[PDB]
């Protein structure tokens, strides 16, 4: 069998068709024997339904990555609920099997992730907010929000965690910058002249959620979602929809911002925790945000 | 008004349920049309129950709809159809109120998806335009033919769906586009996110829960999970 | 340029040379055009001096040239307790992500696994056993051991 012979024997028996391919390619495709025999073997495989072999061959040439982007790596850690030690064991395995760092290790996955949570994308505000620190890199704030532990008063027992409104907002907007820039591409609007009038409509939601069942009973989940972004330049422009969200009910786009182990009914503790967010949202609707998107600093209302 | 409000709420209709009161009241209507309220305005404890039973097994014969306790989504959807209305027409003794309730449910179908829409200004502007006179005839018939019941009592759902819906769509631009349902869907995440990725001490538990939930709900990480 | 064309266009442009290769294969190797053009590629590569790619290509044909042995794939399904719909979602991800088929799909996974369970490999017994069945293919037997469900006896 030809594939059982040596290089010498294969050369000896195939020099004929080698010269045939040589003259054909020099006639038509500039003598590029490489690309000619490549495309020929590809089409030969495709006629035999060998999509797998041809696909891996084309994966060997242009391009030949073998590198999984740590972003997809994190997504696949989380988007399918894989636990962490699980992920490390499976990584050790996939490495020790075949010779490539296909899944970037744990610590670098975490570092790559850290850039995505709130508290990394700097911004400014005109003017400075009402009764809010100018600090912008604070991450997950304990929801108790400075409650004197003195048991003389109402107990400080209630557990809760949350972000800051504005930091989550800048995170979500720097998330969607890709889609807003694509919309400016489609709408073909100017770029050096679309930096002032952005109008973001945001829908809130706060619903009760009962009895996490286990072997800590009630909970509230105060969440919001980006809904629509429009422009205000430059005349009356009653409405210039830059991007209308497409699945505003699909939970895949509904991001949480505050969570507490309280009862839906009792007004007392619900107020005592939610107060901060109320004050934020109220003092927010007026001033305007400045964010660095697509290299340009641009202003936003809400 | 008796309590100091502190949460600016756009007092919007909840598009999610928005219907169950209407359906259960059509149920009671059909049960009172098997009975005769405008002939026997004082039914006893068991006339109503026998009427519900004959109506239910009548539907079971024609539409094959087994009895229920409460009007969920699919049951409600199938209950509001012209064919089921002509099916209950078989049993009502007179035939004038037959055509009355037929036109009733007809106008109901005409005005229904107006509220479950996403943007009827382009999805179905015809139903938005006809909606005013549609609901007007609806109220007129509900008064002239059914005032045996709507003298003083109304279910909230009925009022909200009859009064302001077109004005609401005019003021905002949709109804479904603010359904709370979405966030309620998210519940099945949170609870299950508790189970598999616990920490697990309540000082820390929320930290990881929230971290992972946010991670889930970002455009960036989904845009890679394309799978065309 | 030949490479960036469509399959229809590449076929149109190469049809003549492809018939030449076809008749050459009929005359010499009995129509085994696949192995012929494979050897052409192998030697044209080894002429180009990037012998890493030639070794990888030889590792593809007649090797485990689908990327990863399905056996270790099944091990990583089980040895880390991963669920099943889990696996398919993950597979969708890795496939769509970077250009390659690294993780073998589901049905081939199960069919490749089915050999490892009990009740697959014919054997013989000298002498035959006492009051034991003659079959060797039966898999998971219900442990009830054939109780007459009659509720008169112990259930
Ligand atoms: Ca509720
Ligand atoms: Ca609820």
């Amino acid at each position: 069998h030809l594939l059982s012979l040596t290089r010498r024997a294969q050369k000896h028996r195939l020099r004929d068709l080698k010269n045939q391919v040589k003259t054909f390619a020099e006639k038509e495709e500039g003598g590029d024997v490489k690309s000619v025999c490549l495309t020929l073997f590809l089409l030969a495989l495709r006629a035999g339904n060998e999509h797998k072999q041809a696909d891996e061959l084309e994966a060997m040439m242009q391009g030949r990555g073998f590198g999984l982007h740590p972003a997809v790596c994190l997504a696949i850690r989380v988007n399918t609920f894989l636990s962490c030690s699980q992920y490390h064991k499976m990584y050790r395995t996939v490495k020790a099997t075949s010779g490539r760092q296909i899944f970037q290790p744990l610590h670098t996955l975490r570092n790559a992730e850290k850039e995505l949570l709130p508290g990394f994308h700097q911004f400014e505000w005109q003017p400075a907010l009402k009764n809010v620190s100018t600090s912008w890199d604070v991450g997950i704030i304990d929801g108790l929000s400075g409650w004197t532990v003195s048991v003389d008063d109402v107990p400080a027992d209630t557990i809760s965690r949350r972000f800051r409104y504005d930091v989550a907002l800048v995170s979500a907007l720097k998330d969607l910058e890709e889609d807003i820039m694509e919309g400016l591409r489609e709408r073909a609007l100017d770029d050096s002249m679309c930096t002032s009038g952005f109008t973001v409509v945001v829908k809130e939601s706060c619903d009760g959620m009962g009895d996490v069942s286990e072997k800590p009973e009630k909970a509230v989940r105060f969440s919001f979602t980006i809904m629509s972004i429009s422009i205000r330049l430059e005349g009356e422009d009653d409405g210039i929809t830059i991007f209308q969200e497409q699945k505003p009910n699909s939970e895949l786009s509904c991001r949480p911002l505050c969570l507490m182990f309280v009862d839906e009914s009792d007004h007392e503790t619900l107020t005592a925790i939610l107060g901060p967010v109320v004050a934020e949202r109220k003092a927010m609707m007026e001033s305007r945000l400045i964010i660095s998107v697509g290299g340009l600093l641009r202003s936003f209302r809400f | 008004v008796s309590a100091k409000p502190f949460m600016e709420t756009q007092p919007t209709l909840d598009a999610l349920h928005c219907d169950i009161g209407n359906a259960t009241e059509f149920y009671k209507i059909f049960q009172d049309e098997i009975g005769e309220v405008y002939q026997k305005p004082n039914p006893s404890r068991e006339e109503r129950r026998r009427w519900r039973s004959t109506l239910d097994k009548q539907l079971r014969k024609k539409m094959k709809l087994k009895p229920v306790m409460r009007m969920n989504g699919n049951y409600a959807r199938r209950l509001m159809t012209r064919e089921a209305v002509e099916a209950v027409c078989e049993l009502v003794p007179s035939e004038e109120r037959r055509e009355a309730l037929l036109k009733l449910m007809d106008l109901y179908l005409q005005m229904k998806p107006v509220w479950r829409s996403t943007c009827p200004s382009r999805d179905c502007p015809d139903q938005l335009c006809q909606y005013s006179y549609n609901s007007q005839q609806f109220a007129d018939l509900l008064s002239s033919m059914f005032k045996y019941r709507y003298d003083g009592k109304i279910t909230n759902y009925l009022h909200k769906t009859l009064a302001h819906v077109p004005e609401i769509v005019e003021r905002d631009g949709s109804i479904g586009a603010w359904a709370s349902e979405g966030n309620e869907s998210g519940n099945k995440l949170f609870r299950r996110f508790r189970k598999m990725n616990a920490r697990q001490s309540k000082t820390f538990e929320l930290e990881d829960i929230l971290k992972h939930h946010w991670l889930y709900t970002s455009k960036y990480l989904q845009k890679f999970m394309e799978a065309h």
